């Protein structure tokens, strides 16, 4: 052959920068993860082993090194968890296809043959898994629990842990839905108390103050967003204001009033007896004026607030956004029950609003601790817990770690390649062995050999089950199912989906052009 | 100082390179693309990083490259023709276009003068031509077997486009469209909704021309007999598209001064329109909620904020008129609607009408997560419904995955027996170029393309003008049995858009540039 | 001063370095000569692109810093006057004699030497073409066979699937606005116009006037037939200026005045153009709601946003004046047509205004129509040498057949010549002749045969088989005698061809230094 | 079959490569010669040859030139067996020089 | 001219293999071509020894005997017809003598 | 693969490779046969010169100084 045009230079190009940000991101995998040093450019230097943010820390320039940092970024958002294992699952998917594609193979065929292996993939983990029952707070409790220990946190999981469980059976039918939307529960917290000291909210639970409002309660209220700023007349355009003597500087003023008080009056009339005003710097978003017109309406003054603390409002109570008093009406009103501000020892000056009375199902955790550290982590833990417990609700199921889902599909992958025919059996075998580095650099992390774990635990997963994976809070094999050390089945089924079709999207480019 | 400071010359050696260099290379280009088992492409703009993205359509990577050559950029001009107009074959045209220019360099190469190539060229397009005319099959009765093949035909379209994995329900949207259409091919009368939500497979249709507009703020659900009257123009405010005229403002009192003037001006207006006795009015405008409650206290519904198609598109479905201004009563021509009523359809007020004048319109209602999905999704289903359209005013279709190209291929290497000396030459390196096509298919699809398509040599030079290629399986089978086809006007344009623009660069032996300002 | 850095080039190097120069624009151009000529790529500084074959637009493109080269580009302007189609054949006939030349600067002959033999080799050649030359419409006047010469022009062209209408056109527009007897065609009153839509076969002869103006409402009549044509700078209605008015109105007592001093104004002008005579009223500027509904009322038509040179072409064609106000309004002043119609496109608004004259004019304007514009530009150019291949047979219906027959029948007749000069010339005519031989010799190499077989076939034919000259069947047709293939040549051309060579020739070799000065 | 088929035209070519060798060496336009010479022997006219002597195309039976049956016969079977030797060759080894 | 074809054919990447199984049967439809273009004279022995001249002027070309190649086809012919058996030249002897231009040649 | 699959799915028996182009797969009926001896020193020299390569790490030559 001449091989005159090389276009595979550039999936060689494109292999090397995937594999680069996975051999990176290798050793910090599992408990037992060797740290890494990043270091800003002003001159700060910080310690971690997370895999995010050691992605987020790397300012990647390649394009196909990016698809694997936006790779990892929609396991965060579908599963929450599994953000390490699946850069290193497609690192060597690539590194894989650089043996087949020098024996002459297309990467269309690598790429059709790697999707029946994920076919078959998933009906290996999910024959093996052990199904559970969503409304029985017993497993959950645990499987977050036992799962939060791994987190930073093992010392308060028994605390959040169930805080997130009831906020999800509370706003999910248990075992009747099967989607779940994280954003529906709202987490606040503040400075001083302890862990200890929390409360799930029915209704919703904010952080800014309504000062200087001296109204401080409003019953029965019909909450509703505008977003045009009340205030007195602004014009962007070229303007000027007469004052021929002090008494037009004085009637300007109550002219002024009247322009603050003429959007006041339409919005009294709609019934509408709480504000929600979008938080605005570009101009004064209200007037000082303004706030004694609404404290004579009896109208609670809530400004400052975020959009995506106004997108926890919208569902929870129904309200929609209004950008102009001109358009504001009754039905774009939500609705509230007992509206006050609550200024308790640790928990702040938070907005507590309860009896919603709308269609929508949200509830609202209140946070202390003493530093902010304390506070933080406890925020962090809680997503963790929500979005394992997210990974149940879709897929209720779990299955063991350490590794061991990557032996099996890794075993019985090899055994299917057998019956198939054609260029599919080196593709779907070359599958299966890039399955073994996942276990293998656990057992590297846990001081173990790499090779001799994967190959003693490749005949107990031929002559048991899946129950052998690395436990590495002993330091060696032994029987997961006994040291509770599972994680949910979407963890690892959305791991070799989502990193499945990455590889194929990164085998499918010929090249790259340069445009302007 | 002959070319000094800018200006260059080309001479006829090195010009004759930088022709087909240029050429060839944007045909090596988006060649990959070419097939259902096309290779994506990154595309990334210099100095920007928010420009990333990856796409394996030729249309697309023609449209966003620059062209600093003048023999590539008229072949890039004449590929966004194809897809401008016709819609399918912008990439076979960009590729058999290149592929016969790099057969010509070879022949140049062999003292062989532009001048004759491209006498054979012309003779080897008419039996080319005359190829699919006679293998061309048409369906004037059997509607089920020309509702097939319109099947066929969305299928071959949609192929390597995002719309490629759930095809088998796009297919039946684009050809109910089409079907239900049964006349003129206009694309105005066929709307494409697009609303979030809702993966590909859950795109409903709507066959009264479901519009992507909301209207009013409390319109009526239901008006029987609406008689529609068009328009553009402000009707929101005042000062409507003028800038720099100011207004003095001394106290509230002006202010009220003038919201009692914009009513004036609204009333004015608003008595105009209802002077032609209607019952359905439509601006591109906003329209303000004061005279909202005006039409809405005469009945008359009060569409708003049209855009440019809407006002193009609603004119015929109803049967209307455009009717920008409405200073004189009853000199425009007013539609014809039975039932304008509410639809919602992804959360959000939809204008369904029905019974209209020429009601053979309809709307394909998409659905997806985000607005990317959407776009595309419209992009490649209008390409169909372009060929779609073309094949209901021309019923001949001819079979695809490289049998027409074959054919075409067979009958040029029979007229080469019977031509003159250098005219044989040429004319069988234009076959070669149009047996390339299905060598590019699969290979990008990872079969043996020397095997596959010198297997359809035999096949139809020993009769059989049915072999192709079984991308499914990677073999050869009858195009017809296995339900590929293509529309005969998309196969011709390919092949005549080609030739002529090959047979442009051939024509040019010197580049001129002058010192660039 | 500046002498530090000039730049010199001088010695009979110069000389050589001259012709290199000349020859790389003779090289650079025999491609495109013929009808199966090689076509030009141009890029434009603004970044535009376009295709053509013709010899003056590649000149006029050409972008040459050179002197000598300069020199070969400023011939195209006194060529394109009188040939128009080939200056292709001067430029190319040119850098032939030039390269010969060069055989002969090695002997040790002077450049002027070499000159004064060119000059004696045309002369022999120019006689030459007088003597087997052919009338076509001798004593009488004719239309036949005159339009069937324009119909091969046009063929060479992209416009070929529609050459057989344009030719008529053509005959009628140059006999229009000048006579046969005459003998004076002049291109100023010529135009050639044309919008993109339709094909080339729309193509029509307006006699008068025609532009992209429509009428002062689409309620006006859309047809004048009488000949009364005001054509005033303002329009009949309130004065206004030429950028803005800005009218101050304070309040309502300014209003009720002023529409009174302006509505007076607008009868007062309006009924003024019955006043004169006139029905049409042409004016630069446009028209209010207010005067378009007295003029609707008063059935007077006008045309509004008429252009600055526009009005001048619609005085001179209809025979008005520009008349600057309405007070200088007169029956003298008044502009003559018989029919003004208002023409649209299909759906496009363009609606031009059609001055038409019910008679046999002095001015007429070609109107093109296509599918595109580069197309129709080069459809323009096409007419423009139809119109010298029309002008060039008024002036001498005598011509002589062309494709290559002529240049071989006049390098036999220098060769043999050339026994008879003795002197340094006599090398300077043998020259001539293998010049006169590269014009033929490019069709057919354009065309893709052998150069030196078919040149001296025909050479052997011309003189063996009959003495008429036969030319290059470069179109493959059936065979050689252009003279069946109705294949001819203007006699005119083609002795300014040679004459206008031989002068380019003459200038280059007589000079033999160039000075410049470069940046200090 | 398939890759069989682009051998054979190979085999086709290198014959057809002989008359344009012929008429190369001789002056003539061998592009022309030989084309000519494929388009007439496609449909009948197996008796047309090239003729040195004139420059063109002539009919070999009527010109009367011709060449024994055994020399063509050698010439085709000895030009592929030797051609087929060196095909089949993949790797040279050279021995030390003695 | 096959072997610089086939080394195209190997950039391609086709095998060398592959490439002899159809020179293999292409020699075979070749053969085939040659057997229905000959046309022997089983009579009209005019017409054979005819041919043997053109035999004679066909490999005679391309030598220093084009001078008076029309003599030598009479030669080798005449001498060829006089033998009328094994193709063993050993019987044809040869003189090589100066002198006499090449038409002088005897036999 | 395809040889392998055959073995597997098709049909248990053992089936070799058509190199010379025959009707078909399964050498038994092309009458190919290899002797067991053969194939039995055939894989075991081939072993044997495997560990005898992998045994050796270091090839040391004198050079001339
Ligand atoms: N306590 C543990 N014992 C054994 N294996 C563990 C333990 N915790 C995590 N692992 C293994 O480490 C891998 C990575 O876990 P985790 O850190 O939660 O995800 P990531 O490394 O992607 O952030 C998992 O595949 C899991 O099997
Ligand atoms: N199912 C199929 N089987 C075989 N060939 C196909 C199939 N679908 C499409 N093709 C081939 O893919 C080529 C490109 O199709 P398309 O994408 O519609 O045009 P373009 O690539 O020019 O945009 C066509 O020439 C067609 O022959
Ligand atoms: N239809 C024709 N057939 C044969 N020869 C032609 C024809 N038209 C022009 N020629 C020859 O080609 C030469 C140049 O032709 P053309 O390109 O039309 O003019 P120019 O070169 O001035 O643009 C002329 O000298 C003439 O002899």
């Amino acid at each position: 052959y001449q091989d005159r045009d090389k276009p595979a230079q550039i999936r060689f190009s494109n292999i090397s920068a995937a594999k680069a940000v996975a051999d990176a991101i290798r050793t910090s995998l599992g408990p037992k993860g060797m740290d890494k040093m990043i270091q800003d450019g002003k001159g700060d230097v910080t310690i971690t082993n997370d895999g995010a943010t050691i992605l987020k820390q790397m300012q990647v320039l390649h394009p196909a090194a990016r698809m694997l940092v936006e790779l990892s970024k929609a396991q965060d958002i579908e599963a929450g968890d599994g953000t390490t294992s699946v850069v290193i699952i497609a690192g060597s998917l690539l590194d894989s296809c650089t043996k087949l594609l020098q024996k002459g193979i297309h990467p269309t065929i690598i790429s059709e043959s790697f999707q029946k292996a994920l076919e078959k993939g998933i009906e290996i983990l999910t024959d093996m898994s052990r199904p559970v029952e969503l409304s029985d707070r017993e497993t959950l409790l645990n499987s977050a629990t036992t799962s939060l220990n791994s987190k930073v946190v093992s010392q308060y999981s028994s605390l959040l842990s169930p805080m997130s469980v009831n906020a999800v059976m509370k706003v999910i039918d248990p075992a009747t839905a099967t989607s779940v939307d994280l954003r529906d529960i709202k987490i606040v917290k503040k400075l001083g108390g302890t862990i200890d000291d929390c409360e799930l909210v029915e209704g919703l639970v904010l952080t800014q103050k309504v000062s200087n409002s001296g109204i401080t309660r409003v019953e029965k209220a019909k909450i509703g967003l505008i977003q045009f700023c009340l205030s007195a007349p602004k014009t962007d355009m070229d303007n000027q204001i007469v004052v021929s003597d002090y008494a037009q500087m004085d009637r300007v003023l109550r002219e002024e009033r009247a322009y603050i008080l003429n959007l006041v009056k339409q919005i009294k009339k709609t019934g509408c007896n709480v504000l929600l005003i979008q938080k605005s710097i570009l101009r004064d978003a209200l007037s000082d004026l303004a706030l004694h017109f609404l404290n004579k309406m009896k109208i609670m003054v809530i400004k400052d607030i975020e959009r995506e603390d106004i997108e926890f409002i919208c569902k929870t109570i129904g309200t929609k956004p209004v950008a102009h008093i001109d358009q504001f009406t009754a039905d774009m009103l939500g609705s509230a029950e007992l509206a006050e501000e609550v200024n308790l020892n640790g928990s702040g000056k938070l907005l507590k609003i309860t009896g919603c009375a709308s269609p929508g199902k949200t509830v609202t955790i209140v946070v202390r601790g003493s530093n902010k550290l304390v506070i933080e982590e406890a925020e962090r833990s809680i997503h963790d817990a929500l979005c394992v417990i997210r990974c149940l609700v879709k897929k209720r199921a779990l299955i063991a770690g350490g590794g061991a889902p990557e032996i099996e599909l890794a075993l019985r992958l090899t055994e299917y390649s057998r019956t198939l025919s054609g260029m599919e059996s080196y593709c779907v075998r070359a599958f299966a062995d890039a399955m073994e580095v996942i276990p293998s650099t656990l057992a590297e992390n846990a001081g173990l050999n790499p090779i001799s774990t994967v190959t003693e635990l490749r005949n107990r997963h031929a002559q048991g089950e899946k129950t052998a994976g690395i436990n590495v809070r002993k330091g060696g094999i032994s029987n997961i199912l006994e040291e509770l050390v599972v994680q949910p089945l979407l963890v690892s089924v959305s791991a070799l989906t989502l990193a499945t079709e990455t590889v194929r999207s990164i085998l499918k480019i010929d090249d790259v052009v340069n445009t302007r | 100082n002959i070319f000094k400071a800018g200006a260059d010359e080309e001479r006829a050696e090195t010009a004759r390179l930088t022709s087909f260099i240029g050429a060839i290379a944007i045909g090596d280009l988006v060649k990959s693309t070419l097939g259902p088992k096309g290779m994506d492409k990154i595309l990334l703009s210099s100095g920007r990083d928010a420009s990333l993205m990856v796409t394996n359509d030729g249309a697309t990577i023609l449209k966003n490259i620059g062209v600093d050559n003048p023999a590539a950029k008229v072949l890039v001009d004449m590929s966004r023709v194809q897809d401008d107009e016709v819609g399918d074959g912008t990439t076979s045209v960009t590729v058999l276009a290149a592929e016969l220019l790099r057969e010509a360099e070879s022949l140049i190469a062999k003292k062989i003068h532009p001048q004759t190539i491209i006498a054979g060229w012309r003779e080897a397009t008419k039996a080319a031509r005359e190829a699919l005319l006679s293998s061309a099959v048409d369906h004037g009765s059997d509607e089920v077997k020309f509702r097939q093949d319109l099947m066929n035909i969305a299928g071959t379209t949609l192929s390597s486009k995002l719309l490629t994995h759930h095809k088998d329900h796009f297919t039946k949207l684009a050809v109910e469209a089409v079907l239900r259409l049964k006349g003129s091919g206009n694309l105005e009368a066929i709307h494409i909704i697009k609303k979030l939500g809702g993966s590909l497979a859950d795109s409903y249709l709507d066959e009264g021309f479901l519009l992507d507009k909301k209207i009013g703020v409390n319109q009526p659900k239901r008006i029987e007999n609406a008689k529609i009257l068009i328009a553009n123009t402000g009707m929101d405010t005042d000062k409507i598209k003028i800038f720099g005229s100011r207004v003095r403002v001394d106290s509230t009192a002006k202010v009220a001064e003038i919201e009692h003037a914009e009513k004036e001006k609204m009333k004015e207006k608003v008595e105009r329109i209802l002077k032609h006795g209607i019952n359905c009015f439509i601006n591109r405008q906003l329209i303000y909620n004061y005279p909202e409650q005006l039409f809405g206290a005469a009945g008359v519904m009060a569409i708003e904020h049209a855009d440019f198609a809407g006002v193009e598109r609603l004119a015929l479905v109803t049967g209307g008129e455009i009717a920008s201004t409405f200073d004189h009563p009853e000199l425009v021509k007013l539609g014809s609607c039975k039932l304008i009523e509410e639809v919602m359809i992804g959360e959000d007020k939809l204008i369904h009408f029905s019974g209209v004048a020429l009601g053979e319109a309809c709307t394909i209602v998409l659905r997806g997560a985000t607005q990317q999905i959407l776009d595309e999704a419209e992009r490649s289903l209008h390409d169909a419904l372009c060929v779609l359209a073309q094949t209901v005013k021309d019923s001949r279709t001819v079979y695809g995955g490289g049998c027409s190209e074959m054919l075409m291929a067979h009958a040029v290497t029979q007229l080469a027996n019977r031509t003159p000396g250098k005219e044989a030459v040429a004319m069988e390196s234009y076959a070669k170029a149009l047996r390339m096509l299905p060598t590019i298919i699969a290979d990008n699809a990872g079969y043996d393309s020397a095997d596959l398509v010198a297997q359809l040599r035999a096949a139809h030079s020993e009769g059989n003008t049915t072999a192709g290629l079984d991308m499914r399986e990677g073999t050869i089978g009858d195009m017809a049995i296995l339900g590929i086809t293509e529309s005969f006007q998309v196969k011709r344009q390919v092949l005549l858009s080609a030739a002529e623009a090959a047979e442009v660069i051939l024509r040019v032996d010197n580049i001129i540039k002058a010192a660039p300002r | 001063k500046d002498q530090d850095r000039k730049s010199r080039l001088m010695g009979l190097e110069a000389l050589k370095s001259h012709i290199m120069a000349a020859k790389a624009v003779a090289n650079t151009m025999r491609t495109s000569l013929g009808p199966n000529g090689l076509d030009k790529m141009m890029v434009d500084k603004d970044g535009d692109v376009t295709v053509t074959n013709d010899g003056a637009t590649i000149l006029s493109m050409m972008d040459v810093d050179h002197q000598i080269a300069k020199l070969m580009v400023e011939l195209s302007k006194s060529q394109d006057d009188e040939i128009g189609d080939g200056t292709t054949g001067v430029v190319v006939l040119a850098g032939a004699l030039l390269e010969e030349a060069e055989q002969l600067l090695d002997r040790g002959i002077h450049p002027i030497r070499i000159a004064d033999g060119y000059e004696q080799a045309a002369r022999v050649a120019i006689e030459h073409l007088d003597k087997i030359s052919d009338s076509v419409l001798v004593d009488i006047k004719d239309t036949e066979p005159l339009i069937q010469t324009a119909k091969t022009t046009l063929g060479s062209k992209v416009v070929n699937s529609c050459h057989r209408q344009m030719a008529e056109i053509a005959v009628n527009a140059v006999l229009t606005v000048a006579d046969m007897e005459r003998r004076d065609v002049d291109f100023e009153l010529i135009k050639v116009e044309g919008k993109v839509g339709g094909r080339l076969e729309d193509t029509k002869l307006i006699k008068g006037v025609i532009v992209d103006k429509d009428f002062s409402h689409p309620q006006m009549p859309k047809k004048v037939e009488d000949a009364k044509i005001a054509i005033l700078t303002c329009p009949f209605e309130p004065p206004k200026p030429k950028t803005k008015h800005k009218l101050d109105v304070t309040s309502v007592e300014d209003y009720k005045a002023l529409q009174k001093y302006e509505k007076e104004k607008f009868e007062e002008m309006i009924q003024q153009i019955k006043e004169t005579g006139a029905n049409l009223a042409i004016c630069q500027w446009g028209f209010d709601d207010e005067a378009n509904h007295l003029l609707l009322q008063n059935n007077l038509p006008a045309v509004r946003w008429v252009g600055g040179p526009e009005i001048e072409l619609i005085a001179i064609a209809t025979g008005g004046r520009i008349v600057p106000r309405f007070s200088e309004l007169t029956a003298e002043k008044l502009g003559f047509a018989g029919l003004v119609q208002e023409i649209s496109f299909g759906t496009t608004k363009d609606k031009m205004l059609v001055i038409e004259q019910c008679k046999n004019s002095r001015a007429v304007t070609i109107f093109i129509r296509g599918g595109n514009k580069m197309i129709i530009e080069e459809a323009k150019r096409s007419l423009h040498d139809a119109l010298c291949v029309i002008r060039n047979l008024i002036r001498d219906n005598r011509v002589v057949y062309g494709g290559g027959a002529a240049e071989i029948s006049c390098a036999l007749a220098v060769s043999q010549e050339a026994d008879k000069c003795p002197t340094l010339e006599q090398y300077a005519m043998r020259a001539f002749a293998d010049a006169l031989e590269v014009i033929p010799m490019a069709l057919s190499e354009n065309s893709g045969m052998n150069p030196i077989q078919t040149m001296t076939e025909v050479r052997a034919r011309q003189v063996k088989e009959m003495n008429p000259a036969l030319g290059i069947d470069c179109l493959h047709k059936g065979t050689n005698d252009m003279k069946q293939q109705h294949v001819i040549e203007t006699l005119i051309g083609k002795k300014q061809q040679i004459s206008l060579a031989t002068q380019m020739v003459r200038m280059i070799l007589k000079i033999d230094d160039i000075r410049k000065p470069g940046e200090s």
